[PDB]
């Protein structure tokens, strides 16, 4: 018995929509993802994320015959109830115009039927583009993109299948619709505040995507929630392939002190302390007896 | 009573997993398709009327049969009426089949018919022609097989051979004549047919014929009907039918109905809403039923359901044959026809046309709303009293191809559809009935419905066709019907048990069939399946597994969006569900999703590892079953990586290190099937490809589910069942043997030296049990197992338990010893095995189950009540193994070095007594969790502790016994002894009596000391004494000693 | 005062990823892609493609290691046949059988007998181009049977599994314990150095931009759900040591934290650090 979102994930043919979905929620790699065929019509993903909220995904087919059956027959059916328009564009596209000319077909049908609806824009493949001007191209393509959706508000991203950007993307979408997202973003900042820590991260057990955090000092790399993502999730798949499941993990440095554990039954926790002398196990006791007090709060 | 103890308790390894065997039920021939589409294309209508002119055979009376096609000719003057009958007898026609060419001939010549019907064969190249014949105008066909026609001029009757006209005719045709002498005809056609035969050495079956009239008759006179009696019946039945009814002596049962109210009935024959539809309807339903009741199979799919045309020709000819009866003319058919005249539905037709023009007076004059007949409406009502007692393979219902006109409309549709799902579910010979009465293309139509009060009985009636028929997928996925079932699997108000239905008609449609995986995956299914794979039903849960699984078997497509979706992780959740059908089901999936990679890269090979070692942990299951879909599933696994196994196999002579040593248990099995499946796999590995995948029955077995009934009763709730019957006299027999042995134990238990018999064995007697209330007592050695008697005296029965040289069977129960006992038997390296009929007069050996515990020798202790068991040995472990959900439940730790000895339980309040071969004896309350577990740890002996056993009371007292030879009765909540006793110096096996406190010692000096739980003395009879054993009820004792003997003493 | 490696061969062959990939400066190897070169250079290096010809490949491979063997006589010849490591054995036998019929053939031709050609079987996905390298590096340091000793006595007296000896950045190992090693076991031990190395370059790295990322207190501890702890501890600039073990033997932390003391105080003399 669980909160049920509607996540439309449309876009252009080849734009990478199901590249995304099989690495966020497939336990994919980008190599691999070459080898996706064309999603037939719409292919719908039921993904379970901390017990009281479930995900209904419908990857939608973006080939030109199948995006006017969702404009026309399927109208009703694909545009109402949805609570997130994830809305997917090829960077290297020629066709930039027939792109917009299909994205506002999409909120025009969103306008009409789910108006409450957050958007969410993602400039795909930006690694088919020069460093030097992945910036320049996206500000470019955001400030444009705010202006033609007109009325509704949008949230623009910057995505390469590669790095972390696809945490970038998602985590938005993800953090923005668990239920007790202000409860559960204040009951890890009263955890994080009584272990002494000085950045606490949440993260969905079989996803890794972020879906609450801490920080103390304002850190330095303001994209390492999904380099953290990439990594874990990549050595998670590793582990049950080359040995046993994950379970724990402990790093240190002269700096710092970090503690990944299960927390709950759809979670896992990060522990970073600014590495004091403080042994493992009192830093490990203080996770366990935090543990009964955030489960009050579910 | 001692009845309320029987009724109320768990019978373990009793269930269609067990009993039957797990193997799919064969598909029959299903001959019920039109194996053909035939179509009348085009119609000859060939009129030799000459109006006006008779021929000079019959001179007519002066009133005379003059209506032609409903035309007076002679009204008309003689040119006009010729065409105008040619026009109407076409549009009589087109009522039947308006998508044909038709082609008068009026009045024709010889070359004018030729030109005629060698043009029509031309453009009907291979797909049927109607030659129709009027020749009333004409004399009569002639014995020499000639037919008349005229000259240019009408001055002369030409005539025109039969052998010609079957010449310019074709092959697929149908012939009608409407003239007097008109069997002649048929005889001479069916002549040159044969004629034809002879000389084609150095069109039989193809050819249709019907005829007005026997060779030797007339067609009738009398003014009342119609000169084109015959034509009218075939063509416009209905007319003629009413304009019949009036002319019977049984008007006079329905006053104010003359002709002429009938010629002004209101209605058409199409709307089935008006009058005459409704008449037009009914018809139909009477003489289509009259077909099938009275027709062989064969037959009637040839003539009633081929083609329209013909079909509708010849539900009209069985009227023809009624009315032209009652006129001294009997008509002729080429496909002969046994006499419909004479059915009783009949009597139905004179009835609902008496009911509905009895309204004509008041329809017509006072503008009365029409009632719609009550027919449709009891005729159902008769096919439902039908089904009530309708259970066997008897006569099937009449009323079949009623049922099937009722769909038609939507007034009766709820009430037919229900009760056709009644039907097919009578059993699969049933489902073949409906198929080849032609229900099928019906029950497909009505899937374009969106009427949702349909949805439960189409998928109901769909499921029964599919469970029967597998080839009706292909029909399904053409009409988008896929679509249909898709909606209700995606529906959560819809029932459990009609989306367990539809589940499992999603999972035949897609069945090893792309185009309908293509189909449902595009319906997005992957998605649906998911959204209902944690539901509380486990039928669901099973189906929506096996139809995830077929959906991406052998189809990378579906697996992608598998990948995408995460099924393959959701389908974990299956893996540690209770019910063992359910874990199967989610074993094939996975082992489905696993086998068709294509070889892929990190992506794909990362996930079958994660599949792979999440099956590899259904190894240690209880089910069987799953245990031979898991050698399966990692069948697949092997097939895909052959070129790392092959690597792995030949080093012994790290995931794929540990598939192989999976599959090694599995070789190594208890139960025989799987070692078989698992020894086939591991051998194909072992001399190096595809040819190794098997496929188990399982499937198969589970699509049984639905060709069996449903709705019903079941056989154990009847009281008056004679399986219940027997069970209540067993359990009336039960409740006798514990009370004549509570009597024995009130008298006080004297002396103890009657011998009832001393039988010996093949074998040495290692451990012995007595069956609770009939007399089996099993007397088990190494390998094998007799049953021995102790009434009559004799060997009933003997065994092989199947385990190896090294082995031996250290304990033995007797599972459901109230009613359908078994006997587990537990080898002392870890396998424990389930025997049914066992010391039955008509039946074999037949091991119900087996699964390796652990992994002394062995201990076990079974508790009917609660369903548990709990093996222990060697190792440092108490598992307990639930019978009901066939997993490992909890596994306690013993806190011990030394191996479990012994192992007693009780029922009600939870308590694991465990004896160990340090000296120690434990108690664990299974309650409290795994580190708290030890509830007592009181150390008074050091030695072997033969049996530490439990009473059945609430004050339990365990009583422990040495190799030293010394008891000590302990409580539970006590640290220390409460009474002490010294026995035997040198004790060898012991046995202490459940109800009564009797303790049985054994000794190395050959003694027999039979002391109370008191320490007083009744018993020392003076012969390794291996085997003591109590009865559950009684107070007998049965021995066993090194040399190969047994007894069984008795207080009297 | 590191041992020298040169990485050699033609125009989009193996040479500069491979570098990249095996320097991730801090690294207890000196490693560079490429007659002053041969000069202080102890092992060569030559990346040939296994899944294309190899005839063109073979031909620079004798030019090079003619031309180094002519500076300097004692240096070390590895050959890495590449692109078809963790393959089939129908291509990669027949490839490997040729490669070293062929490259010996040449070597005798130009009376180069006295010149020895290691052969080794590489991947790229696959984390086996380290199991080439680690070859190599074993040959390169002087000190052979010294660390492979040293890590026995630790983890015997320990109750440790597994250890091994890493080069931080580049992943290689440059010695573990005599028991056999699984390629999975070495690879799942790379992917903690990852995880390791990653999460210290975020955080941790000094207020200002950058510091080091490994230093003298750098550890890990992993827990592994079949109850396995990989144990990773710094030994020197360049080398930390990562041991597999049960979680039963870790709860004797004490001893194992005593005895590792030992082994660092003896890597540091060997090393002479
Ligand atoms: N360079 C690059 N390639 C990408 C990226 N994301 C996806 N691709 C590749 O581009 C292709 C995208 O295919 P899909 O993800 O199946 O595309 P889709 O948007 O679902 O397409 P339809 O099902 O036809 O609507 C695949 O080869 C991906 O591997 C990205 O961020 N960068
Ligand atoms: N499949 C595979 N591709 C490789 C491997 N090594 C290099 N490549 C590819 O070969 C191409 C040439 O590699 P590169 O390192 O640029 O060659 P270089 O000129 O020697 O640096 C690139 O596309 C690499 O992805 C390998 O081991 N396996």
């Amino acid at each position: 018995t669980a909160m049920k979102k509607k996540v439309l994930l449309m876009g252009k043919s080849g734009s990478g929509k199901t590249s995304m979905r099989s690495i966020i929620f497939a336990n994919y790699i980008a190599r691999d993802t070459r080898r996706l065929g064309a999603t037939i019509d719409v292919e719908h993903s039921h993904v379970r994320f901390l017990g009281n909220l479930v995900l209904n995904l419908w990857d939608c087919g973006g080939l030109d015959t199948f995006m006017e059956n969702y404009f026309t027959s399927q109208r009703d059916n694909i545009f109402r109830n949805v609570e997130v328009l994830i809305y997917v564009f090829d960077v290297e596209s020629r066709e930039l115009e027939k792109d917009m000319h299909y994205y506002q077909s999409c909120l025009e049908a969103i306008l009409q039927n789910s108006p409450d609806a957050k958007i969410f824009c993602l400039v795909h493949k930006m690694d088919l583009v020069q460093e030097d001007q992945r910036d320049l191209i996206f500000k470019e393509r955001e400030e444009d993109l705010r202006r033609l959706s007109r009325p509704l508000e949008c949230a623009c991203f910057r995505t390469s299948i590669w790095d972390e950007t696809l945490y970038k993307a998602w985590s938005s979408i993800v953090y923005q619709l668990i239920p007790n997202v202000q409860q559960l973003e204040m009951n890890l900042r009263n955890f994080a505040q009584i272990i002494e820590a000085d950045e606490v991260l949440l993260f969905e057990r079989a996803t890794f995507l972020v879906i609450s955090h801490y920080q103390c000092k304002e850190q330095r790399d303001v994209h390492r929630f999904e380099k953290i993502s990439n990594i874990i999730k990549q050595f998670k798949l590793s582990c049950s392939k080359l040995a046993a499941s994950f379970q724990s993990m402990e790093v240190r440095n002269s700096n710092f002190a970090a503690f990944i554990d299960i927390f709950t039954s759809n979670t896992y926790v990060m522990v970073v302390m600014s590495d004091p002398s403080i042994p493992s196990a009192a830093t490990l006791i203080n996770i366990r007896n935090a543990r009964k007090h955030f489960e009050k709060l579910e | 009573e001692a009845d309320l103890t029987d009724w109320n308790l768990p019978l373990a390894f009793m269930k269609k997993r067990h009993c039957e065997k797990i193997e799919g039920s064969k598909s029959l021939a299903q001959s019920w398709r039109m194996k053909d589409r035939m179509k009348t294309v085009s119609v000859a209508l060939v009129l030799c009327l000459n109006v006006g002119v008779d021929p000079p055979d019959v001179v007519k009376t002066t009133p005379c049969a003059r209506l032609e096609c409903w035309i007076d000719p002679l009204s008309m003057g003689p040119q006009k009426a010729l065409e105008t009958i040619g026009a109407n007898l076409q549009k009589q026609y087109e009522n039947w089949q308006p998508r044909a060419r038709y082609k008068q001939s009026l009045d024709p010549t010889v070359d004018e018919v030729k030109k005629l019907c060698t043009s029509l064969r031309r453009n009907a190249k291979e797909e049927r022609v109607l030659f129709h014949y009027n020749g009333h105008g004409v004399p009569r066909p002639t014995v020499n097989g000639e037919v008349w026609v005229f000259n240019k001029n009408y001055t002369q009757y030409i005539p025109l051979s039969i052998y010609d006209l079957q010449t310019w005719m074709g092959s697929p045709s149908i012939f009608v004549y409407d003239c007097s002498n008109a069997g002649l005809i048929v005889k001479s056609f069916k002549q040159f047919a044969l004629q034809r035969e002879q000389e084609l050495e150095v069109s039989m079956k193809n050819c249709i014929q019907l005829a007005a009239c026997e060779a030797t008759e007339l067609l009738p006179m009398i003014p009342d009907l119609p000169a084109d009696l015959f034509t009218s019946c075939l063509t416009t039945p209905i007319k003629i039918a009413l304009r019949w009814f009036c002319m019977q002596k049984c008007v006079s049962l329905v006053p104010g109905v003359t002709l002429d109210l009938i010629e002004k009935i209101p209605g058409r024959l199409n709307d089935r809403r008006t009058p005459l539809g409704e008449l037009n309807w009914i018809f139909t339903a009477i003489t289509d039923t009259i077909a099938w009741n009275v027709l062989p199979r064969d037959l009637f799919q040839k003539l009633f359901r081929q083609d329209l045309l013909v079909a509708s020709l010849f539900r009209n000819f069985l009227l023809a044959e009624r009315i032209m009866r009652s006129y001294n003319c009997t008509p002729v058919s080429s496909p002969r026809l046994p006499p419909t005249y004479m059915h009783a539905m009949w009597q139905a037709w004179d009835l609902a046309v008496d009911i509905c023009l009895s309204q004509l007076p008041t329809i017509i004059e006072e503008g009365t709303a029409f009632r719609h007949s009550p027919f449709f409406a009891e005729q159902l009502t008769a096919f439902q009293v039908w089904l009530t007692m309708g259970v066997e393979n008897r006569n099937p219902p009449e009323q079949l191809p009623i049922v099937l006109q009722v769909l038609l409309s939507q007034v009766h549709r709820l009430r037919a559809l229900d009760l056709l799902g009644r039907f097919l579910d009578l059993g699969p010979w049933a489902v073949s009935l409906a198929l080849s009465v032609g229900i099928f293309p019906y029950v497909l139509k009505l899937l374009q419905s969106s009427a949702r009060e349909l949805r439960p009985l189409l998928v109901f009636i769909w499921a029964k066709i599919l469970a029967v028929d597998s080839s009706c997928q292909a029909d399904l996925v053409k009409d988008n019907g896929h679509k249909y079932f898709l909606s209700v699997l995606a529906d959560p108000y819809m029932p459990a048990e009609h989306r367990t239905m539809t589940a499992f008609i999603l999972a035949v449609i897609v069945n090893s069939y792309h185009t309908g995986q293509e189909a449902c995956l595009q319906g997005n299914l992957i998605a649906i399946c998911l959204e209902q794979l944690n539901d509380p039903h486990p039928l669901l849960r099973q189906w929506v597994a096996i139809c995830l699984g077929r959906i991406w078997q052998n189809f990378d497509s579906a697996r992608w969006c598998g990948v995408r979706d995460s099924a393959h992780e959701k389908l974990y959740s299956l893996l540690s569900d209770p019910i063992p059908e359910v874990r199967c089901a989610a074993v094939f999936a996975l082992g489905t999703f696993v086998g068709n990679s294509a070889e892929r890269t990190d992506h794909s090979t990362t996930i079958d590892h994660n599949v792979a070692m999440m099956l590899a942990q259904l190894v240690s299951d209880g089910s069987p079953m799953v245990r031979k879909e898991l050698v399966v599933a990692l069948s697949h696994l092997v097939v895909q990586y052959e070129s790392n196994f092959c690597t792995v196999a030949l080093q012994f002579i790290s995931v794929y290190t540990q598939i192989w040593r999976v599959l090694l248990h599995l070789a190594a099995d208890p139960y025989p099937e799987v070692s078989d499946v698992a020894m086939k796999v591991l051998n194909s590995i072992a001399y190096k490809f595809i040819s190794a995948t098997v496929q188990t029955g399982f499937c198969d077995w589970s699509a049984r589910y639905f060709a069996q009934p449903v709705m019903k009763i079941p056989e154990e709730h009847d009281l008056e069942s004679q399986i219940r019957k027997e069970r209540e006299w067993r359990f009336l027999r039960n409740s006798r043997v514990r009370r004549q042995a509570q009597q024995v134990i009130q008298k006080g238990i004297t002396r103890l030296d009657d011998q009832i018999f001393l039988n010996r064995n093949p074998g040495v007697p290692s451990v012995v049990k007595f069956h609770p209330f009939t007399p089996c007592i099993a007397v088990a050695d190494k390998d094998s197992i007799c049953f021995w008697d102790w009434e009559k005296g004799e060997k009933l029965d003997y065994f092989h338990n199947g385990n190896p040289r090294y082995t031996r069977v250290t304990a033995m129960e007797y599972l459901n010893g109230q009613d359908c006992s078994l006997l587990l038997t537990a080898t002392d390296d870890g396998a424990i095995r389930v025997w049914k009929n066992f010391a039955d007069l008509e039946k074999n050996p037949e091991m119900v189950t087996a699964w390796q515990g652990l992994s002394a020798g062995m201990v076990v202790d079974w508790e009917q009540e609660t369903g548990l068991l709990m093996s222990s040995g060697d190792v440092r472990i108490v598992r307990i193994w639930d019978t009901d959900r066939e997993m490992k439940v909890q596994d306690i730790p013993t806190g011990a070095d030394s191996c479990v000895t012994s192992l007693s339980c009780d029922s009600h309040r939870s308590l694991i007594v465990a004896g160990l071969g340090d000296g120690s004896i434990r108690v664990y309350d299974r309650r409290m969790a795994l580190s708290e577990c030890r509830v007592m740890t009181y150390r008074e002996h050091t030695a072997w502790v033969v049996k530490a056993s439990l009473q059945k009371r609430p004050d339990g007292h365990i009583v422990s016994v040495s190799v030293n030879g010394d008891v000590r009765i302990f409580d539970p909540r006590m640290p220390e002894s409460v009474n002490v006793l010294q026995i035997v110096k040198g004790l060898t096996a012991l046995d202490i009596h459940p109800q009564a406190d009797l303790i049985a010692c054994g000794s190395v000096n050959q003694f027999t000391a039979i002391y109370n739980s008191s320490g007083e003395l009744i018993n020392n009879i003076k012969y390794a004494i291996s085997c003591l054993a109590f009865h559950p009820h009684w107070p007998h004792l049965a021995v066993g000693s090194n040399d190969y003997y047994i007894s069984v003493y008795s207080v009297e | 005062s590191k041992p020298r490696i040169l990485l050699m061969g033609l125009r989009r062959s193996g040479k500069s990823s491979i570098q990249k990939v095996v320097f991730h400066n801090s690294s207890f190897v000196n490693f560079q892609i490429w007659e002053m070169i041969f000069r202080g250079t102890g092992a060569l290096i030559y990346v040939i493609d296994a899944q294309d010809d190899y005839m063109e490949a073979l031909t620079r491979l004798h030019i090079t290691v003619s031309k180094a063997y002519k500076v300097n006589p004692d240096m070390n010849f590895e050959v890495f046949i590449h692109k078809v490591d963790g393959l089939s054995d129908d291509h990669k036998i027949e490839t490997q059988r040729d490669i070293h019929q062929r490259a010996n053939d040449d070597l005798a031709d130009a009376g180069l007998e006295k010149l020895h050609l290691s052969f080794y079987l590489t991947s790229i996905y696959d984390h086996s181009i380290f199991e080439a390298f680690s070859k190599v590096v074993q040959k390169l340091i002087p000190q052979l049977p010294t660390l492979e000793n040293l890590l026995n006595i630790f983890i015997s007296n320990s109750g440790i599994e597994k250890a091994f000896l890493f080069d931080v950045v580049s992943k290689i190992y440059i010695a573990t314990d005599s028991s056999p090693v699984d390629m999975q076991s070495y690879e799942l031990c790379c992917d903690m150095i990852d995880v390791v190395i990653d999460v210290s370059c975020i955080y941790g790295l000094k207020e200002d931009g950058s510091g080091s990322a490994y230093d003298k207190e750098s550890m890990a501890i992993i827990k592994l759900n079949n109850t396995t702890v990989l144990y990773l501890k710094e030994v020197t600039k360049f080398l930390a040591l990562v041991c597999i073990l049960r979680e039963e033997s870790f709860e004797r932390k004490g001893l194992i934290d005593y005895n590792f003391h030992c082994f660092r105080k003896a890597i540091h003399e060997v090393f002479e650090v």
